[PDB]
């Protein structure tokens, strides 16, 4: 017996200057074979705030239906809704509840802060969280990373200037790193399933990526 | 260690081999392998020799005190549930194969099996034991329908024989007994009595 | 496990008279630490305990016994009789035999009222058992057997008692890496203790 | 006055046979503010009103929340009140987490009413003294279900349980025809007229003292309050006589 | 240590089809041959499990309890085949994190309010819905058939499914250890639902 | 013997207990209720006050399910009843959960008797006011019926009456031929009974809720369909001259 | 699995082994009386009804409170003839008798947390 | 328990009268009366007959579930007397005691075991300051097979005692007395005549003709040791050939 087994996924993140994005492939494999083709891996939680969760498919469905309970105890208690500030804290509470019996998670968490600011945060599976501007991961992570750090944040390179990332760029970049990074990747592919967000709501978004 | 059981109109046999043993060394040569729960239920073993004591022990005392509670004969299915009911909950260290059947005034004669792991089904033939896995095409290639006492009684023996010799843990005399619609009877088939083959 | 430190003890029943004899040291494994540690207990007047074995347990059972007598001796008045301890120290050993203690304690004395010598043992986890003519237990168990058979005799006069106690241990010990460097003998007559310090092989 | 001896605990009879404490209960509920509980075909509007402690304080909240499908009201003491909308609070939460669908108020209900009838039978407890106005609707259209200080609970239509309101419940039983096929508008109109009878004479209801709260087909439970409740407090014709 | 073959599916055109073989396998024995694996719950939900056959039994009273009390109880409402779901893979879970496992694998197929529901309850704590599934080592030979077959078309009718079903029992049958000529069928259509069997699977061994 | 009726713990010289009595009391100031069996099958029926026309049908209802097979008729303090439905519906789901089939009649009263006797035996709780009727059927034991007063009485009746009016339901009751009858005016004899034994000086509104089983509904518990009981309603309305 | 949301009172214990059972026979004995009256309160609840255990468990309660204070010797006189181990003398009393514990706790301390105050 | 204890002489169990006796557990004696009934068991030599009373309060009420004569185990049983209400409970004690007896010594009770746990289970209700002693009288009946039949009697407050005859209810005194005058006469008995040295006593002290179907008879004898209920056609024959 072994409580453990691997499911797969991949979790990019850019926040921008006014904009959060969080996108996912789509695609339950466990062992050799494939469970499904649908399968979602972002869920929503306010209005202004989205939860990526990668990893093991047996406690992503868990903290999914754990948080949003305990944010509705929140509303409920203290007559508000919780920003994307506190979620990271609690969400790493939760997660370190059980240091010696860990989740086998990757979660990522995007949204905007008390300003329209874009705003990214990053866990590990005992729980520790960490702000940042362009964190992904998952489990084919190590290469969706690297092409984000030379793009996004100019890395290495000299006598080029810096601009701010505009909305129109986001996705064409996303797109263009997911179909690159498919081919390479033994559990990426299928329905790419994309949930860029603003200050007027959560607009999806869905494209073909590979298609087996 | 061979325990079998056989259902025909109007009631059913049961027999049984006393040959238990602690490995290569034979513990008692004649046994009684056949406890007699209640008046009419009859319940077998197998596995170990303390978990189906202590299990026998502990359906003995429900069952006695819920037919006592209905003022009422007890129904094989009640001994059937309760013998799952108490497998099932301790599946770690309760490594105890049993068979039981018996008669009631309503729909009379039942066989029930309960292997290990608490599993519990209905069949018109049960056949559990160690040495109970070498006789399952003759039982198959010969079991009829429609035999009265006579001719059943027959072929247990037969049947039973047939494994008293072709295993190490079988042998020694055998303890054919049927319960029917008024009441059980007993008998042994001792020395040339038993079939040769 | 019974090497970790050292220690013997005989008892041979005499004529109106009983002998019990140690051997002092206390060491771990080959390095040495200290020559004098007692493992003769005076619980009572003329009744003596042997405690052998491993001693971070035999300092706790020795205390644990000295309450419990104490406790009885109050209450019931009167002193205590020789079979009464033995069952004792059953009780007494048998409370942890899931978690074993390290322990062959021998039991010697006299009847308060009858003046009969009396010779007891025990196993690790108590299993009373009494021998006419003598017992011995300790790490070196199997180097006294031969040593004490043949040089016993029935109806010895204290000195002869004292000679085969001195030379069933004093040249049967030394054959032996731990247990060794001291002797102490306890006789018990009938009317006064006396103790007495062999001396043996420093090695 | 045979029956000083008889009523200083809940846990014995009187030779008539009544238990006096329960009685003594729902009388004390009767302490506090009207309350109607109008229901429609597609929606259960449930107005409220609120006392004031002085001009310079606040006034009590009436109108308190249990989740997206259901609403309560409350009548008497609000030591218990709190105390007992943790529980609702509680089942409902473990119900949406358990399975996936929102529990039903016909079995809240009798959940609650099975916790409230434990302290009447056990010594040194007392009974609980609220007058709960639970509404809202799961799957089968609204319900409107009441709450007695004694664990007997009430399915009902529309009723004005709380303080002096039997010309309320006369108003609401006199007009208790029309309430089968109107728009939100008129059900909020007919329920703020039929509180209107419990005010006393030359007394106009202000913006700061209605808690209207609807729960319907496509709209989750909200409560208004503040100059957010003028809107529906417009028309109200002008004077009930 | 009974255990089942597969418990595979297909949704439908206005209903569900589960197949299941009626076997218990004692490791490598045949020891049963009549037992049963699909169950009838309430009047709008239908049930099958694979794995260990005492852990099925014991959900098979619970389940049926917890369904007819509700239905006792009496108030225009019953159990979605969602929730039913929703408590199996809870109490999966659960059973999970506590170090006693259910060694179990079920499929929870329904039509309630106009649509058609079917979905996956591994021990692990896996849950999900798709337009097939199997279930068991039916998972690399019974699912890439009717994959075809659904992703070259959609939607089916009664006819095309049962014989789809048929033609993945005779494959299933061919080339498995643990398997029975007979076997079971019951479809879950808003009439209600019908178990049916036993049935036979006619096969041809000519390249002998 | 006024002194000694203050716990249930405490006896008194003539010998009986007096709390007891004033239960078996407190349970007469309540309405009224019947029940019948036939040659095959039993019936039921309660004089439902209804009270204020605010509420509707299906309001506090006092003719519970315990299982597919089983129901009861109680007439009491209500919060009691529910208690006593929850516990018995508990002992039936836990008998199936186990020993198979379904529980006998007997059994499940006889467990139900001893549990509400085993309040009256103690100094901590009160005793239950409430009667209680178990009328079930079976498919070869045949049609029983069984009444449970308060403290420990759990006696067998042919057919019985509890409640206010129940000195005059048992004499006319007497003068039936309840064993060779069916399911068709057994049905027709209660409506006319419990309109010949209503008082209306102090009662206003009635609302009869009947329901039977037997080989008519092979064996279950449900309510009669409205086109019988609105039949049975005219009958008994025109017999009365 | 708690966080802390005096040291010399209680003290010398780490966490490591509590949740790491001793040798098998541990739950066994630790919990004996507990896990029998378990075993009868289900047996009873199960074949004779609901009345039994509540009413026993309830008479167990009643009885318990009636003892000496905490911090002497319970006698246990009654109880024991309720229970139904009158006369089933065993390897509970002769070994380890609680009337001559080898280590005494404080009355107060011992009062409060039997009241359960701490 | 938040109530308290009555104050007073006679309000309690735990208080004892200023002269030394529990009024009480007296109360409870007066209290078997309260329900009016007459039970009489008497032992033979080979018999042990138990005659009772049956009352039906009216015709509606069904009369296969009035009886008064349950069964503890396969052969013994007992005529509880009282109010039904903790007869009902103490009859169930002592079948769950018999059933723990018999699994753990493995083979049928000696009435005396049986009337000793009763009486002891009954007497440690009278010193807790929250317990009521139910009021029953626990007559036994059954063979046994080293010292034959046995009649035993219990009572509320927990005496119990080994009886040649008994008579319990709301005229006991004079039935004892009866028993007592008829009892020095004879010594030998047989089964017909202790049945109907039984059916006279009850006549004799109820003073009243007794219907054909009144009284039911439960019966064990050494050929039969299973405890049988005659049916009404044996109580029937019997009444009629008395007095003929």
């Amino acid at each position: 017996f072994s409580p453990y087994v691997f499911n797969g996924g991949t979790i990019l993140a850019i926040a921008g200057e006014d904009f959060a994005i969080v996108a996912s492939d789509t695609r339950l494999s466990e062992g050799f074979s494939i469970h499904t083709r649908d399968s979602p891996k972002c869920y929503k939680l306010t209005d202004k705030t989205v939860i990526g969760c990668s990893g093991f498919h047996g406690d992503c469905l868990t903290l999914t239906k754990i948080i949003e309970a305990r944010l509705k105890m929140y509303k409920h208690s203290n007559n508000k809704a919780m920003t994307t500030g506190a979620i990271a804290a609690m969400l790493s509470t939760i997660l370190y509840s059980r240091r010696f019996f860990p989740y086998y998670v990757y979660n990522i968490i995007g949204g905007l802060d008390e300003e329209g600011k874009g705003a990214v945060y990053s866990f590990d599976p005992v729980g520790s969280y960490q702000r940042d501007s362009f964190k992904a991961g998952g489990s084919a992570s190590a290469m969706l990373q690297p092409l984000l750090d030379n793009q996004v944040g100019f890395k290495n390179m000299q006598n080029v200037e810096h601009v701010p990332l505009s909305l129109d760029r986001a996705m064409r970049l996303v797109k263009d790193v997911f179909i690159s990074a498919a081919e390479r990747d033994v559990y990426t592919g299928d329905a790419l399933r994309i949930c860029i967000v603003t200050k007027e709501g959560i607009r999806e978004e869905t494209v073909s990526l590979r298609k087996d | 260690t061979t325990i079998m059981a056989v259902q025909f109109d109007g009631g059913v046999v049961l027999g049984a081999d006393s040959r238990t043993t602690t490995g290569s060394y034979i513990a008692n040569r004649v046994t009684d392998k056949l406890t007699p729960i209640h008046d009419r239920i009859f319940c077998c073993r197998s596995g170990s020799a303390a978990d189906t004591q202590a299990v026998a022990d502990a359906v003995t005392y429900q069952l006695g005190f819920h037919s006592i509670e209905l003022n009422e004969p007890p129904l094989v299915h009640t001994a059937a549930s309760l013998f799952k009911e108490m497998c099932y909950r301790y599946r770690e260290d309760l490594m105890a194969g049993i068979i039981i059947a018996g008669w009631d005034p309503q729909e009379g004669g039942q066989g029930y099996s309960v292997p290990m792991g608490g599993m519990m089904v209905r069949q018109s033939f049960a056949i559990g034991g160690s040495g109970s896995s070498y006789i399952y095409g003759y039982v198959d290639a010969t079991y009829r329908e429609g035999m009265t006492k006579e001719e059943c009684l027959q072929f247990t023996a037969n049947a039973l024989a047939l494994a008293m010799e072709r295993d190490g843990s079988s042998g020694g005399v055998i303890r054919l007994a049927a319960i029917a619609e008024s009441g059980v009877e007993r008998q042994v088939l001792l020395g040339d009595q038993i079939p040769k083959f | 496990i019974m090497s970790y430190n050292g220690g013997a003890v005989m008892a041979m029943k005499g004529k109106n008279c009983v002998a019990i004899a140690a051997d002092r040291r206390f060491g771990i494994q080959a390095q040495m630490v200290t020559t004098d540690f007692q493992k003769i207990f005076p619980m009572g007047d003329r009744l003596y305990i042997g405690l052998a074995g491993l001693a971070t347990d035999v300092q706790t059972v020795a205390q644990r016994l000295k309450f419990r007598l104490n406790l009885y001796e109050l209450k019931e008045g009167r002193q205590i009789k020789p079979y009464t301890l033995m069952s004792m120290v059953a009780n007494l050993l048998y409370e942890k035999r899931f978690g074993p203690y390290y322990t062959e304690p021998v039991i010697a004395g006299l009847d308060p009222k009858t003046f009969k010598p009396f010779i007891c043992s025990l196993d690790l986890i108590g299993c009373p058992m009494v021998t006419d003519d003598f017992v011995v237990s300790g790490t070196c168990a199997e180097q006294m057997y031969g040593m004490c058979e043949s040089l016993w005799e029935p109806n010895m006069d204290p000195d002869h008692l004292f000679e085969t106690i001195s030379q069933a241990m004093l040249n049967a010990v030394d054959r032996d890496a731990v247990s060794g460097m001291g002797v102490i003998v306890h006789i018990i007559e009938k009317d006064k203790i006396t103790t007495r310090t062999l001396k043996a092989r420093m090695d | 006055m045979f029956r000083n001896q008889y009523d200083n605990d809940v846990t014995v009879w009187s030779p008539q046979g009544r238990i006096h404490q329960i009685e003594y209960a729902m009388e004390a509920v009767k302490q506090g503010s009207a309350t109607v509980g109008l229901k429609s075909k597609t929606h259960a509007v449930l107005v409220a009103l609120k006392r004031a402690q002085s001009e310079l304080a606040a006034h009590q909240k009436k109108i308190l929340h249990v989740d997206n499908h259901i609403g309560i009201s409350i009548a008497g003491l609000t030591a218990d009140a709190r105390l007992l909308c943790n529980f609702m609070r509680q089942e409902c939460l473990d119900s949406r987490f358990v399975f996936d669908r929102p529990l039903p108020v016909s079995r809240l209900v009798s959940l609650i009413g099975s916790k409230t009838q434990i302290p009447t039978q056990r010594y040194g407890r007392r009974p609980y003294g609220v007058g709960l106005l639970i509404a809202g609707y799961d799957d089968m259209g609204p319900h409107i279900f009441q709450t007695c200080p004694s664990a007997n609970y009430f399915d009902c239509r529309a009723m004005s349980i709380g303080a002096r309101s039997q010309s309320a419940r006369t108003y609401l039983e006199r007009h208790m025809s029309e309430f089968m096929e109107c728009n939100l508008n008129e059900l909020v109109k007919h329920g703020l007229r039929a509180l209107r009878e419990t005010l006393p004479a030359e007394q106009d209801l202000t913006t700061k003292n209605v808690s209207i709260g609807i729960v319907g087909k496509d709209l989750e439970f909200t409560i208004y309050d503040d100059d957010d409740v003028s809107p529906f407090l417009e028309g109200l014709e002008e004077r009930p006589q | 240590m009974v255990t089942g073959t597969s418990v595979l599916g297909v949704k439908f055109e206005g209903g569900v089809v589960i197949a299941a073989d009626m076997l218990g396998s004692y490791g490598s024995l045949a020891r049963f041959r009549n037992i049963s694996r699909i169950m009838r719950v309430n009047n709008s939900t239908m049930l099958g499990a694979s794995g260990d056959y005492a852990d099925f039994q014991y959900l098979k009273q619970v389940l049926g309890q917890m369904v007819i009390d509700e239905e006792l109880l009496g108030d225009g409402h019953s159990y979605s085949p969602r929730a039913i779901h929703s408590w199996l893979t809870r109490a999966m879970y659960s059973r999970r994190s506590k170090m006693n496992p259910l060694w179990n694998t079920m499929v929870i197929g329904g039509y309630a309010d106009g649509e058609s529901f079917l979905g996956y309850v591994d021990m692990l704590g896996v849950a999900y819905e798709a337009p097939s599934l199997a279930t068991g080592y039916g998972a690399y030979l019974a699912q890439p058939l009717l994959r075809e077959v659904l992703e070259k078309q959609p939607v089916l009718s009664q006819t095309e499914a049962r014989d789809l079903v048929e033609r993945c029992m005779r494959v299933l049958y061919y080339r498995d250890a643990r398997s029975y000529n007979r076997f079971q069928t019951a479809t879950v259509t808003e009439k209600g639902v019908e178990i049916e069997g036993p049935l036979s699977t006619e096969t041809n061994w000519d390249i002998a | 013997g006024t002194g000694y009726d203050l716990s249930a713990s405490t006896f008194s010289p003539d010998g009986r207990v007096f709390q007891v009595e004033y239960a078996m009391k407190a349970v007469e100031n309540s309405s009224t209720a019947i029940g019948i069996r036939c040659k095959d099958g039993v019936v039921f029926g309660v004089e439902k006050l209804v009270l204020s026309k605010l509420y509707e049908e299906g309001s506090n209802k006092r003719l519970f399910n315990v299982d597919r097979h089983v129901g009861m008729a109680v007439a009491g303090l209500l919060a009691d009843a529910r208690s006593l439905a929850d516990i018995a519906r508990e002992e039936a789901s836990n008998f199936r959960s186990n020993f198979g089939y379904n529980i006998p009649l007997k059994h499940l009263a006889d467990r139900v008797a001893m549990y509400v006797h085993a309040y009256t035996l103690y100094s901590a709780v009160r005793p239950f006011g409430c009667s209680f009727m178990l009328g079930s059927y079976s498919v070869n034991d045949g049609a029983q019926l069984y009444m449970i007063d308060p403290s420990g009485v759990s006696y067998g009746y042919w057919g019985c009456a509890i409640g206010k009016a129940r000195q005059a339901a048992k004499t006319e009751i007497e003068k039936l031929q309840m064993k060779e009858m069916t399911c068709r005016d057994i049905v027709k004899e209660v409506a006319k009974i419990i309109y010949i034994v209503h008082d209306e000086v102090k009662d206003k509104a009635f609302e009869l809720e009947l329901s039977w089983v037997g080989e008519l509904t092979n064996g279950r518990h449900e309510i009669v369909p409205k086109d019988i009981r609105e039949e049975a309603e005219k009958y008994a309305k025109e017999s009365l001259k | 699995s708690p966080v802390t949301e005096d040291l010399l009172r209680k003290g010398f214990s780490c966490v490591k082994n509590e949740l790491l059972p001793s040798h098998p026979l541990e739950l066994s004995e630790k919990n004996f009386q507990l896990n029998q009256d378990k075993m009868n309160f289900s047996t009873l609840r199960n074949i004779q009804g609901l009345f039994a255990p509540l009413k026993l468990q309830m008479e167990f309660k009643a009885v318990q409170q009636v003892q000496r204070l905490p911090f002497l010797s319970s006698s246990n006189l009654s109880l024991d003839v309720l229970r139904g181990n009158d006369e089933t003398i065993g390897f509970e009393d002769i070994l380890n008798d609680p009337s001559q514990s080898e280590v005494m706790g404080e009355p107060h301390l011992m009062v409060e947390y039997k009241l359960g105050l701490l | 328990m938040s109530r308290g204890s009555s104050a007073g002489f006679d309000r309690h169990i735990t208080i004892f009268s200023p002269e030394g006796r529990l009024y009480q557990v007296e109360y409870a004696f007066k209290a078997i009366n309260q329900g009016g009934l007459t039970s009489v068991a008497v032992r033979g030599k080979d018999c042990a007959v138990i005659v009772t009373q049956k009352k039906v309060p009216d015709k509606l009420l069904d009369s296969s579930t009035v009886t008064h004569l349950f069964k503890i185990t396969e052969n013994i049983g007992c005529v509880m007397t009282g109010m039904t209400a903790d007869s009902r409970s103490q009859v169930q004690r002592a079948r769950y005691e018999a059933a723990n007896w018999k699994y753990k010594y493995g083979y049928e009770i000696p009435v005396d075991m049986l009337c000793k746990r009763i009486a002891d289970i009954s007497q440690v209700y009278t010193q807790n300051a929250e317990m009521r002693p139910l009021g029953c009288c626990m007559i036994l009946i059954g063979i046994d097979e080293e010292q034959g039949p046995q009649v035993y009697k219990c009572d509320p407050a927990g005496y119990y005692c080994g009886f040649k005859a008994t008579a319990a209810g709301v005229k006991q005194t004079e039935s004892t007395s009866f028993l007592e005058k008829k009892v020095k006469k004879k010594f030998d008995w047989t089964f017909e005549q202790t049945v109907e040295t039984a059916i006279t006593c009850l006549s004799t002290v109820l003073s009243i003709d007794f219907k054909p179907s009144e009284i039911e008879v439960g019966v064990v004898t050494v050929e039969n040791p299973k405890f049988r209920i005659l049916t009404e056609a044996e109580i029937d024959a019997h009444l009629v050939a008395l007095a003929e």
